[PDB]
């Protein structure tokens, strides 16, 4: 479930 | 057992293409606990909710804070691993 | 099935009992990018260490931070 | 194993 606080990297 | 990854980019603004994300776990329950004589939590259960927030994401420092709020009241939603 | 609990103290001198830990796990990982290319790396894995730090505990904030320190290189380990 | 920014409560 993508999450707005998730770390894109 | 463990696995090394080395990635390195091929231009400054090119991604890693990784999607990190944390989770709460219960790691160890004290004997004879109020945890453990009320025997829902287990040992490696991850903490899905704390007093109503969800706790993915999360830091530690924040949850603390976020146990801290309800003094002697403690809500969870656990799910074994 | 998710279990709901809840813990009522009779003291606030008393614990619970508890001793809770942090992981940070592979969530997703992008369709033919570099980590799906140039890695042994999979959805679901925790990851142990980012550039020789021991992850457990830390906050997704700090690695992020930790994950910049190092432009242009990554490296890590990880767990099934 | 235990570490000190565990969180005990």
């Amino acid at each position: 479930r993508p999450r707005p606080d998730d770390l894109e990297i | 057992k463990p696995t090394k990854v080395t990635l390195v980019k091929s231009a400054k603004n090119e991604e890693y293409g990784l999607r990190l994300a944390s989770h709460i776990f219960v790691k160890e329950i004290s004997q004879d606990s109020l945890a453990a004589r009320d025997g829902n939590i287990q040992e490696g259960d991850v903490v899905l909710k704390i007093n109503g927030t969800v706790t993915e994401n999360m830091s530690l420092t924040d949850a603390k804070t976020l146990i801290e709020r309800s003094k002697g009241k403690l809500k969870m939603v656990v799910q074994r691993d």
